[PDB]
């Protein structure tokens, strides 16, 4: 595909069929949203008000 | 602008990914995961059993929660237990409401 | 001659599933001529009393009352009275008893306070206060348990309900469990149960131990794996 | 023009949400008052109990001039405007009454005549006294009243700044000048408006159930109504007793029964009054 097309989200879904498969269809998906990310901000609050999430 | 992939309630994880739109250039734009996980920090290991000690080790398997006794209470569901009650010689077991606003009569 | 009529508390309504009225007559001479039928709002009666004892620790008469009134009658708030037939009183005495009508129903809040660090430095006994706030009316039932099995009534003492210092119609209840200090240090879970009519499930439970009630440190093992994700 | 001039944005600290508490506040629960003997039966709203004074609590001692004294109350007024409207934006209700009630409560805190036993109120009173100078009690009270009457304009303009950041094109409302009305009458009006809205809701439910259909759910609706009126009667008794004690001192309150005082002026639905007669 054109490189401009992949930059925008089209979800590029992959679909396959095989004999030894339960649904006869396995759906796989790659896009720009899902992948190896450049930045990771894992944010934890040491909250005391519990039971409300 | 962020897609919330996985939002598990007990682990209270929020698996969501965002992409920062770059300027007019070849693409080196930054892909991020906006994961924001919250600890109860005072809940017990057996969430249904009130008589449990404090839990210290919180194990957060991020791949597992995408698809195990769970950490924090959910206001939508009820986590209830039974407690004995005595007025005398007789013993009666009565269900109790561990958390308010979740099992309130509606 | 001492006479007292004790209303059935909500615990007697809930746990026993039967409303039992007692008009006790104690500290008087014995004649064994007691035949009391609890009068309803009208002239009819429901049931006679049972198990009258003709002996007392101080060698006097001890009387009790017993009846079975439907709970809907108590919800209606009809006035009930106990009249005596026993022969020492020349004129029968009437004790009008009924559920108060028009009282508010505020849900109680069960609150646990860990023992002070000053008391724990003594290393003999640890006292925990189960403080209840904002229940109406006064009739409140409180229990103490350790790890799910109940304690003896002598271990824990609860105070009589008292009016709230600042709130107009609310009441507060204060109960204490006295245990040895080493039991608190081991981390045994000490829990308090309060029964009241205004509660959602009629029973709400709270748990406190060494790690929960004002702990000295927060020990947390914050382990995470598979940050790549799928 | 009936708007406000472009006001510069100042730093404001975050405040806890008014709807964060699951109980959503308790009207009956009153914490501290100046005196419950001479002022008996007065009920504090959840809004007054949740009145967020975090901005002034940080710098109540470092402040040394009246220009910063005006500026700091503008900062906390903007925070209150953000907090009250966001709470009512979820509730989908008009927040003008809450805005003006909060402004009047803040002004009575500035006076020191607010019906509260806060040491925070005492600290702000001492700070304002040292700002303007120390005199006798009546003299300093009158001087603080005059200062707030002179300087309420910026505070109220900040309140409609928080109001107009959301409402936008529609015209700004008028001051209505209820600052002469004391704290307890305004709490009476707030309680009456709240309890009248809840009576509207509960009466609509009990009508829609019982009048058309004795169903068990209808009996439950009557039991809920009975529980709520039993809860709310002592509040009315105490507030009406307070009104009777402080009856004679203003002209607006010369109307003898308290319920018609609530009805005849403002902030009420003209539906129920809970008279014992
Ligand atoms: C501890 O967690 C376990 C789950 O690992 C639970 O034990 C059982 O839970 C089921 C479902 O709630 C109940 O029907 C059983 O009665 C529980 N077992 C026992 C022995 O009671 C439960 O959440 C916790 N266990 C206890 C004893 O509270
Ligand atoms: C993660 O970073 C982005 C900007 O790169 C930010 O908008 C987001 O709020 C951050 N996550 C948290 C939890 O602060
Ligand atoms: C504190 O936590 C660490 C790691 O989980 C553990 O090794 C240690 O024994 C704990 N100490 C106490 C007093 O709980």
């Amino acid at each position: 595909v054109s490189e401009e097309e992949w930059n925008t989200g089209e979800t590029y879904t992959c679909v396959v069929a095989h004999e030894a498969l339960p649904n006869r269809v396995t759906e796989r998906t790659v896009d720009k949203s899902t992948g190896k990310p450049t930045l990771y901000n894992v944010s934890l609050v040491m909250s005391d008000t519990a039971g409300t999430c | 602008e962020r897609i919330v992939l996985v939002d598990n309630k007990c682990k209270c994880a929020r698996i969501t990914s965002r992409i920062i739109r770059s300027s007019e250039d070849p693409n080196e734009d930054i892909v991020e995961r906006n994961i924001r996980i919250i600890v109860p920090l005072n809940n017990r290991e057996n969430i249904s059993d009130p008589t449990s000690p404090l839990r210290t080790r919180f194990v957060y398997h991020l791949s597992d929660l995408c698809k195990e006794t769970c950490y924090t209470y959910d206001r939508n569901k009820c986590y209830t237990a039974v407690v004995p009650l005595v007025y005398g010689g007789e013993t009666k077991m009565v269900e109790t409401a561990l958390t308010p606003d979740a099992c309130y009569p509606d | 001659i001492r006479v007292f009529a004790i209303p059935p508390s909500f615990a007697s309504i809930f746990l026993t599933k039967s409303t039992k009225l007692t008009c006790l007559v104690t500290d008087l001479t014995t004649y064994d001529s007691v035949t009391i039928s609890w009068t309803r709002q009208n002239g009819e009666a429901v049931k006679t009393h049972t198990n009258i004892s003709e002996s007392h620790p101080n060698a006097t008469f001890s009387a009790v009352g017993e009846a079975s009134i439907c709970e809907d009658d108590w919800n209606s708030g009809e006035r009930f009275t106990c009249t005596v037939t026993h022969t020492d009183l020349p004129s029968p005495l009437k004790q009008t008893i009924s559920r108060p009508k028009g009282v508010a129903l505020h849900r109680p809040d069960v609150y646990l306070l860990p023992p002070a660090r000053e008391q724990l430095n003594l290393r003999e006994s640890a006292t925990i206060t189960c403080l209840v706030t904002g229940f109406s009316p006064a009739d409140v039932f409180v229990q103490w348990m350790q790890r799910g099995q109940p304690l003896s009534p002598e271990k824990y003492v609860t105070s009589a309900p008292m009016p709230e210092p600042q709130a107009p119609g609310r009441y507060f209840a204060h109960s204490i469990l006295t245990v040895s200090e080493e039991e608190w240090n081991t981390g045994e879970t000490y829990t308090c149960v309060v029964a009241h009519e205004a509660l959602p499930n009629r029973v709400t439970e709270r748990t406190v131990d060494k790690s929960t009630g004002k702990p000295t440190l927060y020990n947390v093992s914050l382990v995470m794996s598979d940050t790549a994700g799928t | 023009p009936d708007e406000n001039f472009c006001k510069g944005i100042k730093n404001v600290l975050s405040c806890p949400p008014k709807n964060s508490t699951g109980r959503n506040g308790d009207w009956i629960s009153v914490a501290v008052k100046e005196s419950s003997t001479t002022n008996k039966g007065v009920l504090v709203p959840p809004r007054r109990k949740k009145l967020c004074l975090r901005n002034i609590n940080q710098v109540w001692h470092r402040i040394k001039d009246e220009k910063n004294f005006k500026e700091e109350f503008v900062k906390v007024a903007l925070g209150e405007s953000n907090a009250l409207m966001k709470h009512y934006k979820e509730k989908n209700l008009n927040a003008l009454t809450a805005i003006k009630y909060g402004f009047s409560d803040m002004g009575d805190i500035i006076k020191g005549t607010d019906l509260i036993d806060y040491q925070i109120t005492k600290n702000i009173n001492r700070a304002l006294d040292k700002i303007l100078g120390n005199e006798t009690s009546n003299d300093k009270i009158k001087k603080r009243v005059d200062w707030w009457e002179a300087n309420k304009s910026a505070f109220w303009d900040a309140f409609m700044c928080g109001y107009k950041v959301h409402i936008g094109n529609k015209p700004c409302p008028e001051h209505d000048n209820m600052d002469r009305i004391p704290q307890y009458l305004r709490w009476f009006r707030e309680w009456g408006t709240y309890v009248c809205s809840e009576y509207k809701n509960k009466f609509e439910n009990v009508i829609e159930l019982c009048n058309v259909r004795k169903e068990d759910k209808c009996k439950g609706a009557l039991k809920h109504y009975e529980e709520w009126v039993n809860r709310r009667r002592p509040e009315w008794k105490g507030q009406c007793d307070k009104f009777e004690k402080e009856k004679s001192k203003y002209e607006d309150t010369k109307s003898r029964t308290a319920e018609i005082y609530l009805k005849e002026i403002c902030s009420e639905c003209d539906c129920k009054y809970k008279d014992l007669d």
